[PDB]
RNA sequence: CUUCGGCAGGAGAGGUA
């Protein structure tokens, strides 16, 4: 697009994320239950395998959950079912 | 705070009280400027909160009738001459007269040059009358404001709402370390510091024959021997400093009245509440942007704005039913490395450093040799050092309470520097915070290296109103730097009306512009035009008060002259030190379950009805309900949130509150039957649980602290 | 009841509210607010709240 | 003036005062 | 055309603590950075010498007084705040200052150690009655820039020691002005005028030298990319 | 981003502190790091700035009278202990640096986060969801300065001079970097009419179309252009595909711009380009050269002959009465008008007096801040004061602030002071308890359904025929017919249809809809929704704050009553500025 | 003393005639005594060669139109003064342009003498329609920075020269930007990010190879008064 | 695995945005 690179809050960009889902209130949910899955990964490693499977793109140093469900949103990896 | 609020406290009239208005009450006819409050009451100086109006201060001139009616003087004027009697009058009187105003055109001889003057009517109405039935005159300009207004040059350039808002801004001006006098200023500084009993004054003449730091011994001229004692480093009831340094040496002869002894804001005899500072006005980087304020770096290396802030501690020693407590070093079991800096009979040591959590009187009290712990601690954020120490034992004949042992009152004093956040103000309504403390080498500096210590935005001046700053900036270069007006030829039309002693002046002069008789535009701009040069023969400063200026970061000149000058500027006490707070998890209250209230004791921020009212409006959901149930009042919750946090786990689901619990029970207690239905009735019982709330933690989650 | 309660004249209300027997629905934004649900309104209506997420087939393949 | 020891600060005034503060 | 005369440098000696500089011909439009580089190094990057503690004899702080001085022990702190010292050591070095009976007490009664110069001879102390002594030990140091003071709990020290603040910058004022020959024939160039003024610790010159070389030493972080 | 204290942050984080401590093998249990954070160890810095990375915190100001009084921030640490804020986010939360202080809230869950990262951050909310107008924009400093960098003054330096004989153009340039090359040795000005040609900027819509009339592809097509050096570094600001302005920068015009950015181009271009503006704003504001001096203030060169002629008009009035012919009344009622006619010729005099350069002058000029009022009581004459009551005093005050007030000039002026500031503290209750009701009363209007299939409808104005034979457009349509579904098909004089049923009402519609002349249209409202609880998005049309469709699940009610109640309140708050001319809030 | 920190340099080749140089960490304030140095160091300080002056045959009274060509004479001059002339000689060299029929005059039939090099050879100059002619003769002096045009010196010694301003320099544009580190716990460091634009005839590393060692022959005049004076230091690599 | 033992309501006055 006709803009620099975001930084830090501001990636991945909203406009291009907004493409996605439906409303602004449904991208809220989306994210927050993948991270929540990721977590539960995290957490339940070393012991019983669970179906919850992430994350799916290749994560940073240290990044908190909820980064890279936005970045596997915006890279279309995932598929939802509003109820 | 400092002597003018303290002699503003008083000469203090309340309209409220038992027997007068209130709060609520009161309308809108009370609160307003009345006609007849001329030289009675001053119209500007009054509160500014919900008592606009219905506090006011006495005016200068007044006195009090036996019957409890204010009284203002007049000088009579009589077959056209003003005569020297001075008369009193009441309201109820003076609406009977046509009363002259103080600047009218006397023939040094009693009589008026122009035969039709203005006066003052009954019904509060101006009108031209001959100079034929006029029979009072004003005593002089002045008479109608106050003593805290009175201390403000160029009041007649000012709007209203900056004169009252600068007028109240003085009485919050901290005690300096060094106090010096400004440098224009109006006759008002020497009579209020006198007036106001701050400083010591000789009562008879005498020579002096001893000084030192502590006393001053005045022998007199009939033998007898006098000697004054000096208060150091006194705390005063508001938290400062207050000082007496004596300014006399060990042979000056005194005169009855003489000021002998300095104070906390007096300099010389002369109330100063501020400092010099040289301003220049512009924008700059959009660091005063919206009223704030860059600074140099001098101003910190050399204590420019610096003051010492004293703070007083207390703990009592109460007999306890199973047994009475006392005080010593005997904490029961814990480390030596803490207990270093206290005494045999355990307190701490003059001189010594304190943080916060350090023990300053230890204390134990017999629980249910029972020995518990219970010690003076410094309060969070806190720190300074140790000044003196107050014991005050029963046996030692000491009238204590009822039912105490020992009372042990402990100093700690601290010095302030200025620093991001401190609020600084001037004389005539200008105010703003601290934005940038700047380095010496990159500010704007004059031809010859001197940087300026302080920039001021121009966006704010104009649309306020209140441009005698403007004018005090100019007057006061030229005080400081100092002039001497060429009158080789006849004297110029301008300096017609100048007295002498004002035709030249050295560097460093100190002048008078009273209240509403004082320097004309005309003279100003005349006195602009003739000042005497620097070390080497440069004139900085053109005819139109500006100067050139270079730039500190680039170093390319600034591309057209900007105004430069001197400002008297005063710190305000409203400091950030003392504003700062943040809280993860502290005490709770015990009927509701919330966080407690306030910055003394670990309180919450509260999330009022309109913050709902804008999260509602977001769309979000779960943040208002996350507040308004875990954070506050889910007792069950808060603990499992905490230890989710810890562990690294999701944050579990909310439960219920308590403030409904109680809202029901007080429901029912108000003999109405209130239930909680399911889909099928089947009331649901909403008693407790039993619950396994076994701590697997043990680390008090924050209602208290934490010990070994 | 509750909404009008919490508004103004609390003991008028409550004084009718009782005398007629009334009964509260708790489908109000004060009331979802008071006892501790999420108002309904934003994320916490039926059609967002009740949303399952899972990665595709190629996705959880690759991975 | 009226004080014995004060310093000397010049003034701008140009009326006379017939009474004390 | 290339011209092929390079700057040089000049001094004429005005006083004794002030100097002024001649560095011509530089090119159009070279005079007022040189200048502010030369401002901004001399007014923060000079080493010098400041006292940082000192220690009364009766005082354990300074907010008290002493038996038989006029002034307190911050206006002491205060009037000790404008001493001209100098150093050529790496170390703490402790003077002494012992003064009794009616007199004044200035700053040539410390007597200056090993390797320790009091500029200074005549600046004021404090004053004395017939019944006052002051025993004063002071301890001065080197550095650069502004140091604020260092709390006695940072350094495991007592009671006593009092820490003040150390300015050690021996530089007062600095300013610069830059005529211009623009002329037609596109013939200009330029000329730079410093005036440097120091506090007697050191001279005008010995502090340009100590510029050049700190600017001599940063500059070359481009030269070493051939 | 916000600027958050150390000792702050320290105190919010510090179970996550506490856990990353004791992961780290600094700490051997949880009591050991809880005392470790507690007493302020060395080895606890390290942490922090890692476990504060991209966590929002909540910002808020009281009162909060809108939606925008809380916003989401992305904390960095620094030192002291003040917080540091945005200057464009200073009009949506009211905030000066005179005092102010604001609350800090941490949000903890995910759903959380996720709202707070999503919904609620500062970079989203940029318009105004009362009428749409852009609240994140340049003003005071940074107009001023983007009010002198784009301006043209003739007879500056090195301007372009059409001559010949001898020296053909004397001024054409051949790029930019030549043009700045030249103005920093001092042969060229910012401010002067100079050629330049450019190559990586649009052209206006008319040179594209007369020289490449297909397409411009700008990365490498020249054109010659006619303008100033700042007119050139004001538009290397905006988005590459922005056609050249060429004008010069009121606050209009960049409101304009921003509102054109704002509806065609995403949210992260705008939010990029107004911090550039920003910046280029407070760089210029201090080379443009304003200060306050007592030189500057200029007085109207014959304002006594002024006061002398009304003077002599009013002495007839005054002997007329004093003999007998005129009442009381009728007396101060031809003064009051003498002396409205006196300050309108005062008034007069020192708009032509008063140069176009003076820095009193450009300040309220460039729309920057003040009134003309003001400017007039400085220097000209104050005019007509107000009793106790609500009256005029039949006596004028005849001098400025500058020459400065006399003692009964300054006794009677300090009535009108005490109304303006016993309003602020008394009649914001009014303000208040209006606002309390209107959100009661509509709390359950909720969009809950996309469209409920309805005919009925309003119908609204839409212009007006006049008796010439020309349309004049309706004096307010923007608040009446902007943004609003049309709900009947517009046909035009029996035949082709204008604008076809769904489609929203914007700026080419209602141009189209003009252009072919028809009158009234009928809309679709709230009043004649046919759902049964709340209302349906296609009834209630566009978002403000949004520029699209409203969305299934919007609290509208609130919002509505916000938008009622917060600028009665605000006006209340500010009555000693208004200008008087008539009543007030 | 030491500088407790050495500062590096760093490149981030952005195009092939555009870099961004870092240096950090630079200790508090003297991000800002370098930028505006190596900024005019680097716009004024290093030799180049340009064009001065030309001469078109037909041309003597009205300077508006040349028969023949399709332009005007200013779009011709400012075609010619954006060529990249690089010389090795001292003293103005003289060179010409001669072109005839229906073709696109471009800047490869310039026939430089023996000296000049002409880098960019396929700029556009002209392009002429009517079976007309271009004679050009050009005049390439060398120098340092922007020249304004010098005004005719032997005024009526020149018939139809047209003077022009000439670019000297190699380098286009150079911007910088001081940002804010941190070191330890003290956020008070400083980085400069600088932005050097050059010509087709000189790298973006040479020039900051070239700036740099003039700089370093101007404030060591300041050191040659006193050799043993002390000041701040940094050490090798 | 740690035995007992250890807290927080009202009223009035003055200020800041
Ligand atoms: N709800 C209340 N807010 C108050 C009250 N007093 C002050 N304030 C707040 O302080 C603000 C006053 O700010 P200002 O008077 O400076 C308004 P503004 O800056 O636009 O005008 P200028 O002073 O000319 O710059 C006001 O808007 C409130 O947000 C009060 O009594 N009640
Ligand atoms: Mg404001
Ligand atoms: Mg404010
Ligand atoms: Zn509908």
């Amino acid at each position: 697009g006709g803009y620099d690179t975001p930084l830090g809050i501001t990636n991945p960009p909203i406009d291009e994320l907004l493409d996605r889902v439906s409303s602004k209130y449904a991208l809220v949910i989306y994210a927050a239950k993948r991270a929540r899955q990721i977590n539960d990964y995290y957490n339940q490693l070393g012991e019983g395998i669970l179906e919850y499977v992430g994350p799916l793109v290749e994560p940073g140093l240290q990044e908190k959950p909820l980064s890279i469900a936005l970045r596997e949103i915006h890279a279309d990896l995932l598929e939802h079912t509003e109820g | 705070n400092n002597p003018l609020s303290g002699l503003t406290h008083k000469r203090r009239l309340s309209a409220l009280g038992p027997g007068g208005l209130s709060r609520e009450r009161a309308g809108l006819e009370v609160r307003d400027v009345h006609p007849s409050h001329y030289g009675r009451m001053c119209p500007i100086e009054t509160p500014e909160g919900p008592n606009i109006g219905l506090i006011g201060s006495l005016s200068v001139y007044a006195r009090v009738n036996p019957f409890g009616f204010i009284e203002t003087p007049y000088r009579k004027v009589v077959d056209g001459v003003v005569s020297d009697e001075i008369v009193y009058l009441t309201a109820d009187e003076e609406d009977r007269h046509v009363v002259a105003q103080a600047n009218s055109p006397i023939d040094a001889d009693g009589r008026f040059v122009e035969p039709r003057v203005l006066v003052r009517r009954k019904a509060g109405e101006v009108e031209y009358v001959p100079s034929s039935e006029v029979d009072y005159m004003d005593v002089s300009p002045r008479q109608m404001v106050s003593v805290a207004t009175a201390m403000i040059p160029f009041l007649e350039h000012d709007d209203a709402n900056r004169a009252l808002m600068g007028a109240n801004m003085q009485r919050q001006a901290v005690p300096l370390v060094r106090s010096e006098a400004p440098l224009v200023g109006t006759g008002m500084e020497l009579r209020a510091a006198i007036d106001a009993g701050d400083v010591v004054v000789a009562e008879e003449s005498g020579v002096i024959e001893e000084v030192s730091a502590d006393y001053i011994t005045v022998m007199h001229d009939n033998g007898t021997r006098r000697t004054y004692r000096m208060r150091k480093f006194a705390r005063s009831n508001h938290g400062t400093c207050a000082n007496q340094c004596p300014i006399v040496d060990a042979g000056d002869r005194v005169e009855a009245g003489q000021v002998i002894a300095d104070g906390p804001c007096t300099d010389d005899g002369e109330m100063a509440l501020g400092k010099n500072l040289l301003v220049a006005i512009m924008p700059w980087e959009g660091h005063n942007y919206e009223d704030a304020i860059i600074l140099s770096n001098r101003l910190v290396e050399e204590d420019v704005l610096t003051s010492i802030h004293i703070e007083e501690h207390e703990i009592d020693a109460r007999d306890t039913k199973l047994g009475a407590e006392e005080i010593t070093r005997d904490i029961p079991n814990i480390s030596d490395e803490v207990l270093a800096d206290l005494d045999e009979r355990g307190i701490v040591r003059i001189g010594a450093e304190v943080r916060d959590g350090d023990i300053l009187v230890g204390k134990v009290t017999p629980k249910g040799r029972e020995v518990r712990d219970t010690s003076l601690k410094v309060p969070h954020g806190e720190s300074g050092k140790v000044i003196g120490i107050r014991v005050f034992s029963r046996e030692d004949e000491d009238e204590l309470p009822a039912g105490v042992n020992e009372l042990v009152r402990v100093y700690v004093a601290q010095k302030r520097k200025i620093s991001d956040g401190d609020k600084l103000a001037g004389r005539h309504g200008n105010k703003g915070v601290i934005g940038k403390i700047l380095p010496v080498e990159d500010m704007p500096f004059l031809a010859d290296g001197t940087p300026v210590d302080i920039i001021l935005n121009t966006h704010g001046v104009p649309r306020r109103m209140n441009i005698g700053q403007i004018l005090e900036t100019h007057l006061g270069w030229c005080a400081h730097s100092g002039w001497k007006v060429d009158a080789a030829k006849g004297v110029p039309d301008w300096a017609a009306r100048l007295p002498d002693e004002l035709l030249e002046a050295q560097p460093n002069a100190i002048v008078s512009t009273p209240v509403f008789d004082g320097a004309q535009e005309a003279e100003l701009q005349g006195l602009l035009s003739c000042t005497l040069p620097n070390r080497d023969g440069d004139v900085l400063v053109d005819a139109d008060g500006k100067a050139m200026l270079f730039d500190g970061r680039s170093g390319e000149p600034f591309p057209y002259p900007v105004t430069v000058g001197y400002m008297y500027i005063m710190k305000l006490h409203h400091l950030v030190d003392d504003k700062i707070h943040a809280r993860s998890t502290g005490p709770y209250s015990m009927i509701t379950q919330q966080p407690l209230g306030g910055k003394a004791q670990f309180g919450g921020q509260r999330f009022g009805e309109m913050e709902c009212w804008a999260m509602q409006a977001y769309g979000a959901a779960y943040t208002l309900q996350e507040l308004l149930t875990i954070k506050s009042d889910d007792t069950v919750g808060r603990v499992k949130v905490y230890e989710a946090i810890v562990k690294g786990e999701n944050i579990p689901e909310p439960g219920i509150p308590e403030s409904f619990k109680v809202l029901l029970k007080e429901l029912q207690s108000l003999c109405l039957n209130v239930e909680v239905l399911s889909s099928d009735g089947a009331a649901i019982e909403l008693r407790e649980g039993e619950d396994e709330d076994l701590e697997r933690a043990a680390a008090n989650l924050g209602i208290n602290l934490s010990r070994n | 009841w509750l909404s009008a309660a919490s508004f103004q004249e609390t003991t008028r209300v409550l004084t009718d509210a009782a005398i007629n027997c009334r009964s509260d629905k708790l489908n109000g934004l004060k009331e979802n607010v008071i006892i501790g649900k999420l108002i309904p309104a934003g994320t916490g209506i039926n059609r967002y709240r009740n949303i399952a997420v899972q990665p595709t087939e190629e996705a959880r393949a690759a991975a | 003036n009226s004080v014995p020891g004060a310093p000397n600060r010049v003034s701008f005034a140009k009326l006379r005062e017939p009474l004390e503060v | 055309m290339l011209i092929s005369q390079r700057p040089t440098l000049s001094e004429d000696v005005l006083t004794d603590n002030r100097s002024q500089f001649v560095i011509e011909p530089l090119e159009p439009g070279f005079g007022y950075t040189l200048g502010n580089s030369l401002r901004r190094t001399l007014l923060s990057s000079i080493p010098g010498a400041a006292v940082t503690s000192i220690r009364i004899d009766g005082v354990l702080h300074e907010f008290t007084t002493v038996p038989g001085v006029k002034e307190d022990v911050t206006e002491i702190i205060l009037n000790l705040k404008s001493l001209v010292v100098s150093s050529e050591e790496d170390e703490p070095v402790t003077m002494y200052l012992r003064k009794q009976g009616p007199g004044e007490v200035t700053a040539g009664d410390i007597v200056p150690p090993a390797g320790v110069t009091v500029h200074n001879p005549g600046m004021h102390i404090a004053t004395l009655n017939d019944k006052g002594k002051l025993e004063v030990e002071l301890v001065v140091e080197r550095g650069r820039g502004y140091v604020p003071a260092v709390q006695n709990r940072a350094s495991g020290a007592e009671i006593g020691r009092i820490p003040v603040d150390s300015i050690y910058s021996p530089v007062l004022k600095v300013t610069y002005k830059v005529d211009a020959t623009r002329v037609e024939q596109r013939t200009d160039f330029d000329k730079l005028i410093l005036d440097v003024e120091t506090k007697n610790s050191i001279s005008p010159r010995d502090a340009l030298a100590s510029a050049g070389k700190t600017l001599v030493e940063l500059f070359g972080l481009a030269r070493e990319l051939n | 981003q916000c600027g958050l204290p150390k000792l702050m942050a320290l105190e919010l984080f510090k179970p996550f502190v506490m856990k990353r401590l004791v992961d780290l093998n600094h700490a051997q249990n949880i009591k050991s790091a809880k005392r470790m954070v507690e007493r302020q160890r060395p080895q606890v810095w390290d942490v922090l700035e890692e476990v504060i990375a991209e966590h929002p915190v909540l910002l808020n100001r009281a009162p909060t009278l809108h939606r925008l009084g809380i916003q989401a921030f992305e904390p960095m640490l620094v030192e002291g202990k003040a917080i540091q804020l945005h200057p464009l986010v200073c009009e949506a939360f009211n905030a000066d640096f005179d005092g102010d202080q604001m609350a800090v809230h941490l949000p903890l869950s995910a759903e959380a986060q996720a709202e707070a990262r999503i919904l609620m951050l500062s970079s989203n909310n940029i318009l105004s969801p009362a009428s749409g107008r852009p609240l994140a924009m340049p003003r005071l400093d940074m107009v001023t300065g983007l009010y002198y960098l784009t301006t043209e003054v003739p007879g500056d330096t090195g301007e372009y001079q059409p001559a010949s004989g001898d020296h053909p153009e004397t001024g054409v340039y051949s790029s930019p970097a030549e043009a700045i090359m030249a103005a920093d040795r001092g042969v060229l000005s910012v401010r002067a009419k100079i050629k330049v040609r450019l190559t990586q900027l649009r052209p206006p819509v008319e040179i594209e179309a007369e020289l490449f009339g297909h397409s411009g592809w700008q990365p490498g097509d020249a054109w010659m252009a006619e303008t100033t050096l700042g007119r050139v570094m004001f538009n290397e600001l905006l988005p590459l595909g922005y056609p050249f302005v060429n004008k010069q920068m009121h606050k209009k015009v960049q409101a304009a711009i921003i509102n054109d950015l704002a509806e065609r181009y995403p949210m992260i271009v705008v939010a990029q380009t107004v911090d550039k503006l920003k910046d280029a704003g407070f760089y210029w504001a201090t080379r443009s050269g304003v200060t306050v001096s007592m030189a500057d203030v200029l007085v109207p060169p014959r304002k006594k002959e002024i006061l002398d002629h009304y003077e002599e008009r009013a002495d007839k009035v005054e002997k007329q009465f004093q003999r007998g012919a005129l009442n009381h009344d009728e007396r101060n009622e031809a003064l009051v008008e003498i002396w409205k006619e006196a300050t309108d010729e005062v008034g007069q005099a020192l708009r032509e007096h008063y140069p176009d350069d003076n820095p009193i002058i450009t300040i309220v000029d460039s729309g920057a801040t003040g009134n003309f009022t003001q400017t007039r009581t400085l220097a000209g004459m104050k005019g007509l004061v107000t009793n106790p009551k609500g009256e005029f005093i039949p006596r004028p005050v005849k001098s400025s602030f500058r020459e400065g007030l006399t003692v009964l000039e300054y006794f009677i002026n300090t009535h009108g002071a005490r109304k303006g500031l016993a309003d602020t503290a008394l009649r914001t209750a009014d303000s208040g308890y209006l606002t309390r009701r209107l959100v009661d009363v509509s709390q359950d209007v909720i969009v809950r359904e996309h469209d409920c299939q309805t005919e009925r409808g309003i119908v609204v104005e839409l212009a007006e025929r006049a008796p010439d034979g020309t349309l004049i457009r309706d004096p307010y349509i923007e608040t009446s017919a902007y943004a609003r579904t049309l709900g009947t098909d517009a046909v035009d004089e029996a035949g082709n249809v204008i604008v076809e049923r769904g489609q929203d009402l914007g700026d080419p519609e209602i141009d189209a809809l003009l252009a072919a002349g028809i009158t009234q249209v009928k809309v679709r409202s709230v009043l004649t929704c046919a759902t049964s609880t709340g209302v349906c998005a296609t009834c209630y049309g566009r978002s403000m704050a949004t520029g699209k469709l409203v969305d299934i699940g919007e609290a509208v009610g609130i919002v509505a009553a916000q938008s009622i109640g917060e600028p009665g309140t605000q006006l209340t708050m500010r009555t000693f500025h208004q200008g008087g001319v008539g009543e007030d809030i």
